[PDB]
């Protein structure tokens, strides 16, 4: 429970500040002011708070969570901007590769199941056809997707460990996850309990403010890009979409059920879009269907900006709340967005339970671990029509990928 | 439900995204 949240303080407060929202705390939960339930044991959090934050010992290291966090974010931006500045390029060759099974299928390309023929290790080939990517007109959003991987580091991304490029495609060979993605097994099991929806939930708002202290958005979040790994946790896959953006950006892209309303209008949005997506997830995986659907695009735009949304009723009143700042058409208001950033969504009620460190670590027990039947097995991942692979004798489009 | 309002569509499927 953070001493600041409680009474209502930024980081920085001072001490006279701190004397302050004590007074003005304790005054509303006072007994003599308050006999509702659990004003007893606001009082007690209140005067706790005040005894650390006003002792310059206590307060000195209980200011030590954050600044753990601040001091591994700017070593994570140091090792990423230099990665970010000498990118990998050329790192292996098809010929060492076994092809044994499509994993999925894009206007893009596929990706392949595939074995390294030395070291007999499995990997997920992402094959993208040059020619196909001119005409999706989609070259800078695959020069990025290579460069942003190849340069992030955190335990729910996807690896990249080889890239290359032929006469024909570019090939991205990441690390195979077995277990599928999230979008099957929710369809399956129908809804995940709350405690279930939290598990990844909190994996995911780490990813995030890892992702956004680098600058970037990622810009497409949805179950189908969640991969589960053998001890049950997340791997986020696929960014196709991400951007590295200082400002704000324009671009209407993503997934409809999943955009915020400020990507939807003409006017710029920045990294909040993100937290927008997230509130989409959490409803989606809480309730087994996406707070706005309909056949047509456009109506699922006006159900976006609209600015109202229907819970279930077995929907906790905490996850409410939660999503009732996150689902905010107002970006001024929307968590995530505002004076304390990603801390108004760790500090939430609903997330109470969360071991923060613990799921970074990944020594929480995880609520779901996949059907495990070999190194190698397929039994999470849907089935798709294999073809051939074929490489032209001529060099397509070497001008528009020869930074790849 | 809605979740029954769900399932008698058809967006039950993986989604696509659009690039625009
Ligand atoms: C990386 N990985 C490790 N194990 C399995 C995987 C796979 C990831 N998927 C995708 N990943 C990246 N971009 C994509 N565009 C798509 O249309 N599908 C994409 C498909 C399911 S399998």
């Amino acid at each position: 429970k953070d001493y600041y949240q409680t009474l209502g303080l930024a980081r920085g407060a001072s001490d006279e500040e701190i004397k302050r929202a004590y007074r003005r705390q304790a005054l509303r939960y006072h007994p003599d002011k308050n006999k509702e339930p659990g004003a007893e044991e606001k009082f007690k959090e209140i005067a706790e708070a005040y005894d650390v934050l006003s002792d310059p010992r206590k307060r000195e290291i209980f200011d030590r969570y954050g600044e753990e966090v601040k001091e591994f974010l700017a070593k994570a931006k140091e090792d990423f901007l230099k990665k970010w500045e000498s990118p990998a390029q050329n790192t292996a060759h098809l010929d060492q590769f076994e092809r044994i099974k499509t994993l999925g299928t894009g206007s893009f390309g596929r990706v392949m199941l595939v074995k390294h023929k030395e070291t007999g290790n499995h990997y997920a080939m992402k094959i993208l056809d040059k020619q196909k990517v001119v005409k999706l007109k989609q070259i800078e959003h695959t020069l990025n997707e290579k460069r942003i991987l190849q340069a992030v580091n955190f335990p729910f991304l996807v690896k990249l460990e080889f890239s290359f490029k032929d006469n024909s495609n570019l090939y991205m060979v990441m690390e195979y996850v077995p277990g599928g993605e999230m979008f099957s097994h929710l369809r399956r099991i129908g809804r995940f309990s709350e405690p279930h929806a939290r598990f990844y939930a909190a994996q995911i708002v780490l990813t995030f403010e890892y992702l956004h202290s680098l600058d970037l958005i990622y810009r497409d979040l949805k179950p189908e890009n969640l991969l589960i790994d053998q001890q049950g946790y997340i791997q986020v896959t696929d960014f196709g979409f991400a951007k590295r953006v200082k400002g704000r950006t324009w671009t209407l892209c993503g997934t409809p059920e999943y955009l915020a309303p400020e990507i939807i209008l003409s006017k710029g949005y920045n990294k909040a879009v993100d937290w927008w997506a997230l509130g989409v997830l959490i409803y989606e995986m809480a309730a087994g269907y996406p707070p706005f659907f309909a056949d047509q695009p456009i109506q699922i735009y006006e159900k976006i900006v609209s600015g109202k949304v229907r819970f279930p009723s077995h929907f906790s009143s905490d996850l409410k709340d939660l999503l009732r700042n996150l689902l905010q058409v107002d970006l001024t208001k929307r968590f995530g967005n505002l004076k304390n950033g990603v801390n108004d969504i760790k500090n939430h009620k609903w997330f109470a339970t969360t071991d923060w460190i613990a799921i970074y670590q990944r020594k929480v027990e995880a609520p779901f671990i996949p059907k495990f039947k070999g190194p190698g097995d397929t039994s999470n991942f849907d089935d798709y029509e294999e073809e051939e692979i074929r490489v032209s004798i001529n060099e397509k489009c070497g001008k528009e990928f020869s930074e790849f | 439900t809605t979740y029954a309002d769900f399932i008698a569509s058809g967006r039950t499927g993986r989604r696509n995204a659009i690039h625009d």
